[PDB]
């Protein structure tokens, strides 16, 4: 049920940032040349 | 750590916190535990969910982002298309990375502000009934049953009925 | 207004696993809730995850037998119940947790449509 | 008793993120807005299967190649697929005028009725 | 962990009447209540969330209220398109427990 | 509500505030009213005006943003122009909406910080002369005429000349 | 000035501060000086360095940004290239100027928060041992040698051994 | 430096309305002030609005007779005075409220140029 | 509501003299004063805003001052291009009242 | 990981000036440190600047004789020592002040490679 | 201004032993220490920064510690590729002073 595809596989995801490949057919997120856009969503691990 | 609660005057987190974010540890006579603060953590989770979903949904969707191909005589067109694609990618990378970093900082000091606001909320509710210590903890002067927690986490901590007890314990001799 | 499109209707023998999807329309990170509509009985919340915590909370009478996973990549919630039994015959409803005042948690907001899951011979 | 204590949730997680005031900082929960996974194969888009040209160029099937006449003669597609530099493209050598324009136009079709004039 | 005891169990009325549905909780759930109407053979859908707020696209005849262990839902008037069973949910602490169901039927 | 003054420990706003934002309500013997805090509201209005005008003026102006037209043989050119226009629009929509949202939040907690800073300013000026209550209000121990307001809103509240009166009223018996 | 320490209740800066940002001025008996607060200023300098270097490095590098040239028959191409270059420049100017302004504000209230957090840190360490005054200064009740500074800037200010002295000086008669 | 271009010169009979514009050069949200220069008399501020509050404040001897509206869309201030009378013969000056230290309120900053409005026969 | 009483009413001087213009206010307006020179037959324009700051593109010979109910404007020296009437404005509270006007004329 | 490329090897007569570069690979604003490796002796930090403060700090036995300037435009640190003398024969190492946990100050992080500067006849 | 006195001056060991390098400081430098190994004829490079943290791409056999005026660096075991002199730096206050150098050589 892919909503967009790259040459090296289909991005089944629906998030706005992808680094798989610039060429993206479909309603697909925009390419990002980075490797880690991990947004924090919680606290700081200080055990 | 703009507000300086998390990693500030609350040195370390709690591993047993599993139900909510901004919990408690009531080492009272009747027992113990890590009962969360439902209102504050619910509002905080709501806020982060709005933040993330706004990041996702505001990105509009169109059916193509693919650079076309050109033969050996449209090197102008190929270089122009590469310039557009690369400039769009460069702008998106700069904007997305500076966003990710900036609202990472906003998320950190927002959690800091939640712990802060909770701390001053409890401090205002208690005023001088319970002395403060390090790590953001507290020390109730009066005898304190589970009804304390009921009043503290519902915000209805009536100061006067426990006032004189604290006044006695201020010196105790 | 996220148009939730759950899976189709299916039937299986007792003592097996089930797969009910909650494929949404757009990327969303609000919580997920699942409820059972057994004929003649009322609603009861079984399990659910919050994409913020990431932990999977469950009803204290259901844990273990039921698992919920929803990959953040596709935001599609999956519904697994092991060891199916006959009285679990019902229709299943999935909630996306999103009201008018933004994505709020502790509510249901919009709802699914229903997936008929009847366990019998 | 006494001693209430405000605190915050810690856990055994080891996820780390990068902020604008610090790099590689450990958090409790996070989320990867970047996508770095794929199915590795080709499947339908918008509900319609894409065209498949096994070792055939766009000209190879648009101009019916004898080697490319084994195509799956479907009716609609969401995007065509070409092998990188396919061998059996235009069997007769030559220049395909406005080839790129034709390829851009034929990328999507909702109904493709092969007639004969 | 907390049971949502609907009260009254079931009554009947007509078009344009005064009806009250009371949700009773053992433990205090603050104000994180809900109010779901469930048409027979249809997807459930809420009316009042957080015990005071009103969902968008809902007639104003429904007005929730109450906090703690006593709540309410005061319908201004009954129309022939809002006859169903009613449930109240708690979300102050997990697990999330629904209610019994109070049906309203043509008198 | 990062600083937690507005919608925090000041539960509700005032409908009669018409001259300024961060006013007062001096329910003293000589009378009443909603006299504003001219310095703080003037500085705040200045700040929001700078914010909005910077949002307007920094946007440069050029004489065209119109996509040209192409015939049936420049589908490459038409698709490329559509890609440029749509990408520019997409970037502008994402940036503008994330801005609007982000400095909406900055405006909210900036108003929160103004009310906060005002609250700690008055609290520091009064120290323990006037006890604190909920809603961000206050309670002067000493007899307090209109000159109080003169000194409070000019910042020249001299503590010592009212110190002993408050000390007497601390217990009053 | 969101937190209202710098230009708030600390009216003016110090010209003699040359080694660190958030220093002190210990006008004690043994001497004087402007010894910095090494931990806080080191962390702050680290933070601003991360901010600036992230602004530099996240900007990707490509080998061209030059608009090509066109003859008198590709006015479409020339106008399109001008539109792309001018739109990229306009987006970059808006984004860069709004960034520069926005994290200028973030830098200002981050320095404000550092001075703040330092102030509440010292206040919590001292509690009521040393009374507060304007300008963010302090007034130790007890006799206070250089070891005070050692304990204050290392955070190990043990309250109890100086507690009773302050209690005596509270009234002194 | 916003080049304010006010309206032209006009005359009208007593007991009517007037329309004096304060068309600026660039979009701006600073306050607006209007002042009367009657021959032989000094300046006096009549009315003005703040695009932040949106309320229209006025002199306590002028309210009702004079109204000020400035649509935020065009940032062009309008000048209306009902029931014109002869002694209101003057030249009108419009202030944009913008100094070197950003848009500050409570100052005048840059000024207009003047619109001759003389009420006579 | 607050009247700006200029003092002195009107004096005359020459090139390079010492002149002081005093603005007196009934109620204390803190430090939100202004100082406008008005060339005869020209658009007015300010010199000192907030009673201390100096407008850009203005000779440094003008130095305002004072706060509360007593203010001042100390011209370092007079040149033949700054002879006009002078007004002081209050903006601490509305309404905004201008002054009377102190002219300086060739002695 | 900034690939620091310092200058080449050079020799000069006593009583002159020296120019040792610390050309980096990418734009960076972390601090700069310089250290002397005299044969048979240990490391010792001579001078350094912080691009945040902008001030140029130095060892209390070296100030005046040595100056450090690093234009923020190119982020390339320059090394000047006036009045060279024979016992200053050594190899020079430049530090960029950048560890894994971001640009931290008070550490050395990555290092240069070495520039042979021998003062003799 | 603060001298970093390395102790012991110099010892020898073999592959897989227990060695401790102590850095002594006159004035308390809090925890802003470092630990540099200097291969003979090679660029120096640090191991432990801030006296506790571990540099990326370094074997975990090195573990720093201590704070104030007493510090340490506890090597879990010795391998033939980490034999060199060791220096400790202070950065709590300027100037930045290195150490003497503790060499380890094949026993
Ligand atoms: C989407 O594709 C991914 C491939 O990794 C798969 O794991 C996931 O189950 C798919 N989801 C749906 C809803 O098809
Ligand atoms: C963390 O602990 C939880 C329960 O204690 C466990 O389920 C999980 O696998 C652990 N994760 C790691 C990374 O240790």
């Amino acid at each position: 049920d892919a909503k967009c595809q790259t040459p090296q596989g289909a991005i089944n995801s629906s998030l706005p940032f992808q680094n798989v490949h610039p060429v993206t057919i479909g309603e697909c997120p925009k390419y990002v040349r980075s490797a880690k856009l991990r947004m924090v969503t919680g606290l700081r691990n200080i055990p | 750590g703009l507000f300086g609660a998390i990693a500030g005057f609350i040195e370390g987190g709690w591993t047993g916190m599993v139900d909510g974010w901004y919990g408690y540890h009531h080492q009272n006579e009747q027992g113990s535990g890590y009962a969360a603060d439902q209102k504050s953590t619910q509002n905080a989770i709501n806020g982060i969910t709005n933040k993330v979903n706004s990041v996702i949904e505001k990105m509009n969707t169109q059916f193509t982002a693919v650079g076309k191909e050109f033969n050996k005589l449209e090197r102008r067109m190929e270089n122009l298309n590469k310039k557009v694609d690369d400039g769009f990618i460069d702008i998106w990378t700069y904007n997305a990375e500076l966003l990710v970093l900036l609202e990472n900082e906003r998320t950190l000091d927002f959690h800091d502000s939640n712990v802060k606001n909770l701390y001053e909320k409890v401090k205002s509710q208690l005023k001088n009934n319970a002395k403060e210590i390090g790590n953001g903890c507290f020390e109730f002067y009066h005898k304190c049953n589970d009804e304390c927690m009921e009043s503290v986490k519902n915000g209805t901590y009536d100061y006067p009925k426990y006032s004189e007890e604290s006044k006695l314990n201020r010196e105790k001799i | 207004e996220v148009q939730l499109v759950q899976s189709g209707a299916e039937v299986k023998k007792p003592g097996s696993s089930v797969r009910v999807s909650c494929k949404a329309s757009g990327g969303t990170f609000s919580a997920i809730s699942w409820v059972r509509q057994a004929p003649g009985q009322g609603l009861e919340w079984m399990g659910g995850i919050i994409p913020v915590f990431g932990t999977a909370n469950y009803a204290q009478k259901f844990q273990g037998r039921v698992t919920i996973t929803a990959d953040d990549s596709t935001s599609t919630a999956y519904m697994e119940v092991s060891s199916l039994r006959s009285d679990d015959t019902a229709v299943y409803y999935c909630a996306r947790e999103e009201t008018w005042k933004g994505a709020t948690i502790g509510v249901m907001g919009i709802w699914g449509q229903g997936t008929m899951v009847t366990v019998s011979s | 008793g006494d001693t209430i204590c405000i605190g915050y949730h810690a856990n055994n997680s080891t996820d780390t993120v990068d902020t604008v005031l610090e790099k590689n900082v450990t958090v409790t929960h996070s989320v990867n807005l970047l996508e770095d996974s794929h199915n590795g194969k080709l499947c339908r888009l918008k509900g319609i299967a894409p065209l498949q040209l096994g070792n055939c160029s766009v000209a190879g099937w648009i101009l019916g190649n004898p080697e490319c006449e084994l195509l799956i003669s479907r009716e609609s597609w969401s995007y065509i697929v070409e092998k990188p530099n396919p061998e059996n493209g235009t069997c007769y050598p030559g220049h395909f005028a406005d080839y790129e324009e034709l390829r851009e136009q034929l990328s999507s079709v909702s109904s493709f009725e092969r007639f004969e004039i | 962990d907390i049971q949502m005891t609907q009260s009254p169990s079931s009554l009947s009325a007509s078009v344009g009447d005064r009806v009250t549905i009371t949700c009773r909780a053992s433990q205090s759930i603050s104000s994180y209540l809900n109010w779901y109407q469930h048409k027979p053979g249809k997807a459930p859908k809420l009316l009042i969330f957080t015990a005071s707020n009103l969902q968008s696209g809902v007639p104003s005849r429904f007005s929730g209220g109450g906090s703690g262990t006593d709540f309410t839902l005061t319908i201004s008037s009954l129309q022939p398109e809002d006859f169903a069973t009613y449930y109240c949910q708690q979300s102050y602490t997990s697990p999330r427990t629904f209610g019994q169901g109070t049906k309203v039927e043509i008198k």
